[PDB]
Protein backbone atom coordinates (compact mmCIF):
# COMPACT_ATOMS: atom_id res chain seq x y z
CA UNK A 1 1.89 -3.17 -0.77
CA UNK A 2 0.00 0.00 0.00
CA UNK A 3 2.43 2.65 -1.43
CA UNK A 4 1.71 6.36 -2.75
CA UNK A 5 4.25 6.86 -5.30
CA UNK A 6 4.11 8.75 -8.54
CA UNK A 7 5.03 7.12 -11.88
CA UNK A 8 6.53 3.51 -10.86
CA UNK A 9 4.03 1.82 -8.71
CA UNK A 10 5.40 -0.94 -6.32
CA UNK A 11 3.95 -3.49 -4.21
CA UNK B 1 -0.72 35.30 12.15
CA UNK B 2 -3.29 31.55 11.47
CA UNK B 3 -2.30 28.62 9.32
CA UNK B 4 -4.30 28.86 5.92
CA UNK B 5 -7.53 27.15 4.99
CA UNK B 6 -7.97 25.91 1.76
CA UNK B 7 -11.27 23.97 0.13
CA UNK B 8 -12.15 21.40 -3.02
CA UNK B 9 -15.39 21.13 -4.29
CA UNK B 10 -15.63 17.43 -5.34
CA UNK B 11 -17.46 16.19 -8.09
CA UNK B 12 -18.75 12.89 -9.74
CA UNK B 13 -18.81 12.90 -13.36
CA UNK B 14 -19.36 16.33 -13.15
CA UNK B 15 -22.66 16.16 -9.91
CA UNK B 16 -21.38 17.56 -6.97
CA UNK B 17 -20.72 15.94 -4.27
CA UNK B 18 -20.04 18.38 -2.05
CA UNK B 19 -16.79 20.92 -0.33
CA UNK B 20 -13.90 19.56 1.92
CA UNK B 21 -11.80 22.31 3.72
CA UNK B 22 -7.95 21.26 4.76
CA UNK B 23 -6.21 23.32 7.50
CA UNK B 24 -2.60 23.43 6.13
CA UNK B 25 0.30 23.36 8.62
CA UNK B 26 2.57 26.17 7.72
CA UNK B 27 3.56 26.23 11.13
CA UNK B 28 5.43 23.35 10.59
CA UNK B 29 5.84 22.73 7.03
CA UNK B 30 6.07 26.26 5.32
CA UNK B 31 7.71 25.46 2.04
CA UNK B 32 4.94 22.29 1.78
CA UNK B 33 2.27 23.77 2.78
CA UNK B 34 2.56 27.26 0.53
CA UNK B 35 3.29 24.68 -2.69
CA UNK B 36 -0.29 23.26 -1.67
CA UNK B 37 -1.73 26.52 -0.71
CA UNK B 38 -0.65 28.46 -4.10
CA UNK B 39 -1.65 25.36 -6.45
CA UNK B 40 -5.04 25.47 -4.55
CA UNK B 41 -5.69 28.96 -5.84
CA UNK B 42 -4.22 28.88 -9.19
CA UNK B 43 -2.12 32.16 -8.44
CA UNK B 44 0.87 30.99 -10.63
CA UNK B 45 -0.95 29.86 -13.89
CA UNK B 46 -1.68 26.35 -13.10
CA UNK B 47 -3.28 24.38 -10.51
CA UNK B 48 -5.71 21.53 -9.05
CA UNK B 49 -8.95 22.96 -10.48
CA UNK B 50 -10.17 20.61 -12.81
CA UNK B 51 -7.69 17.80 -12.07
CA UNK B 52 -9.13 14.20 -10.89
CA UNK B 53 -8.58 11.92 -8.09
CA UNK B 54 -6.60 9.51 -10.61
CA UNK B 55 -6.23 6.46 -7.31
CA UNK B 56 -8.73 5.47 -4.69
CA UNK B 57 -8.31 2.96 -2.53
CA UNK B 58 -11.22 1.77 -0.32
CA UNK B 59 -9.61 1.70 3.92
CA UNK B 60 -6.46 3.23 2.57
CA UNK B 61 -6.25 6.75 0.94
CA UNK B 62 -7.66 9.14 -2.29
CA UNK B 63 -4.63 10.27 -4.50
CA UNK B 64 -4.55 13.45 -6.16
CA UNK B 65 -2.83 15.99 -7.87
CA UNK B 66 -1.27 15.04 -11.33
CA UNK B 67 -2.76 18.42 -13.47
CA UNK B 68 -0.31 17.85 -16.17
CA UNK B 69 -0.43 14.01 -17.74
CA UNK B 70 -3.59 12.98 -15.21
CA UNK B 71 -2.13 9.45 -14.60
CA UNK B 72 0.12 10.13 -11.64
CA UNK B 73 2.93 10.46 -13.61
CA UNK B 74 2.80 14.49 -13.88
CA UNK B 75 2.77 17.37 -12.24
CA UNK B 76 4.92 20.08 -10.79
CA UNK B 77 5.45 22.13 -7.56
CA UNK B 78 5.83 26.14 -7.70
CA UNK B 79 9.26 25.69 -7.01
CA UNK B 80 10.33 24.38 -10.05
CA UNK B 81 10.19 20.21 -10.93
CA UNK B 82 10.50 18.82 -7.32
CA UNK B 83 11.37 19.44 -3.98
CA UNK B 84 12.97 18.38 -1.45
CA UNK B 85 11.25 16.51 1.76
CA UNK B 86 11.28 19.25 4.40
CA UNK B 87 10.54 17.55 7.38
CA UNK B 88 9.15 14.52 9.07
CA UNK B 89 7.77 16.19 12.62
CA UNK B 90 4.06 15.01 11.86
CA UNK B 91 2.86 11.22 11.36
CA UNK B 92 0.43 9.73 9.45
CA UNK B 93 -2.01 9.36 12.87
CA UNK B 94 -5.26 8.27 11.56
CA UNK B 95 -8.23 9.69 8.81
CA UNK B 96 -8.37 12.99 7.63
CA UNK B 97 -4.02 12.98 7.34
CA UNK B 98 -3.05 15.17 4.21
CA UNK B 99 0.40 14.00 2.87
CA UNK B 100 2.64 14.51 -0.18
CA UNK B 101 3.15 11.32 -2.61
CA UNK B 102 6.38 11.15 -4.33
CA UNK B 103 8.58 9.29 -6.07
CA UNK B 104 11.69 8.32 -3.22
CA UNK B 105 13.42 10.76 -1.25
CA UNK B 106 13.04 14.57 -2.22
CA UNK B 107 10.89 14.58 -4.89
CA UNK B 108 7.74 16.12 -4.30
CA UNK B 109 5.40 17.84 -7.09
CA UNK B 110 1.71 17.94 -6.62
CA UNK B 111 0.96 14.62 -5.85
CA UNK B 112 -1.02 14.15 -2.67
CA UNK B 113 -3.22 11.77 -0.62
CA UNK B 114 -5.90 12.01 1.98
CA UNK B 115 -5.39 9.29 4.69
CA UNK B 116 -8.75 7.25 5.30
CA UNK B 117 -7.03 4.89 7.94
CA UNK B 118 -3.78 5.60 10.20
CA UNK B 119 -1.07 4.70 7.13
CA UNK B 120 2.28 4.39 10.02
CA UNK B 121 4.42 2.28 7.74
CA UNK B 122 4.24 5.75 5.81
CA UNK B 123 6.36 7.55 8.48
CA UNK B 124 9.54 9.19 7.88
CA UNK B 125 8.66 8.68 4.05
CA UNK B 126 6.30 10.86 3.40
CA UNK B 127 5.43 14.31 4.29
CA UNK B 128 2.39 15.26 6.17
CA UNK B 129 1.39 19.17 5.46
CA UNK B 130 -2.41 19.00 6.68
CA UNK B 131 -5.71 17.66 7.64
CA UNK B 132 -9.07 17.62 7.05
CA UNK B 133 -11.02 20.23 8.48
CA UNK B 134 -14.30 19.86 7.10
CA UNK B 135 -16.14 17.42 5.20
CA UNK B 136 -14.86 14.15 5.72
CA UNK B 137 -17.83 12.31 4.77
CA UNK B 138 -17.31 13.53 1.49
CA UNK B 139 -14.29 12.07 1.33
CA UNK B 140 -15.77 8.81 2.43
CA UNK B 141 -18.29 9.14 -0.05
CA UNK B 142 -14.99 9.56 -2.52
CA UNK B 143 -14.03 6.16 -1.58
CA UNK B 144 -16.66 4.34 -2.13
CA UNK B 145 -15.66 4.93 -5.93
CA UNK B 146 -12.01 3.57 -5.40
CA UNK B 147 -11.29 -0.33 -6.09
CA UNK B 148 -8.30 -2.55 -4.66
CA UNK B 149 -5.96 -1.18 -7.10
CA UNK B 150 -6.83 2.32 -7.32
CA UNK B 151 -8.96 3.04 -10.27
CA UNK B 152 -11.71 4.99 -9.90
CA UNK B 153 -15.56 3.61 -10.62
CA UNK B 154 -16.62 6.93 -11.73
CA UNK B 155 -14.34 10.05 -12.80
CA UNK B 156 -14.14 12.24 -9.24
CA UNK B 157 -12.69 15.64 -9.97
CA UNK B 158 -11.80 19.20 -8.69
CA UNK B 159 -14.96 20.99 -9.75
CA UNK B 160 -13.73 23.94 -8.31
CA UNK B 161 -10.56 24.91 -4.73
CA UNK B 162 -9.22 28.56 -3.12
CA UNK B 163 -8.38 29.65 -0.46
CA UNK B 164 -10.84 30.26 2.63
CA UNK B 165 -8.43 31.76 5.54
Amino acid sequence: VLLVTTGLLLA
Amino acid sequence: MVNPTVFFDIAVDGEPLGRVSFELFADKVPKTAENFRALSTGEKGFGYKGSCFHRIIPGFMCQGGDFTRHNGTGGKSIYGEKFEDENFILKHTGPGILSMANAGPNTNGSQFFICTAKTEWLDGKHVVFGKVKEGMNIVEAMERFGSRNGKTSKKITIADCGQLE
